[PDB]
């Protein structure tokens, strides 16, 4: 429902994607769209099944293609000073 | 296409990043002190 929805909300106005007491498997939905600027900074998880978890601060953004360049840790520019800081010790993946 | 991706990503050294972000010229020195037979040390008096 958040991974394969038609319309989203704002892009500074992220969805609260809680992703609690299930299995984040989302590594099969890599075969369903083409994920192409992939940057997982903290963990690449090409499956996903077992550790449980308390926060997952999940986001969904509607971007551009020549501004991934803003999307790293303690990045600045228009999406780290306008839309969304991403932290220095940003453990994510960035999946557009 | 997959994950696929070239495995060697550009560093955009840009003068105008904040200094957490200005490249940084690093130089390691790396020895072992092991090795019974030495070759190099600064310089010292000499004695009979």
């Amino acid at each position: 429902e958040v991974f394969n929805a038609t319309r989203f909300a704002s892009v500074y106005a992220w969805n609260r994607t809680r992703i609690s007491n299930c299995v984040a498997d989302y590594s099969v939905l890599y075969n369903f769209a083409p994920f192409f600027a992939f940057k997982c900074y903290g963990v690449s998880p090409t499956k996903l099944n077992d550790l449980c978890f308390t926060n997952v601060y999940a986001d969904s953004f509607v971007i551009k293609g020549n501004e991934v360049s803003q999307i790293a840790p303690g990045q600045t520019g228009n999406i780290a000073d306008y839309n969304y800081k991403l932290p220095d010790d940003f453990t994510g993946c960035v999946i557009a | 296409g997959p994950n696929c991706y070239f495995p060697l990503q550009s560093y955009g050294f840009r003068p105008t990043y904040g200094v957490g972000h200005q490249p940084y010229r690093v130089v390691v020195l790396s020895f072992e002190l092991l090795h019974a037979p030495a070759t190099v040390c600064g310089p010292k008096k000499s004695t009979n």
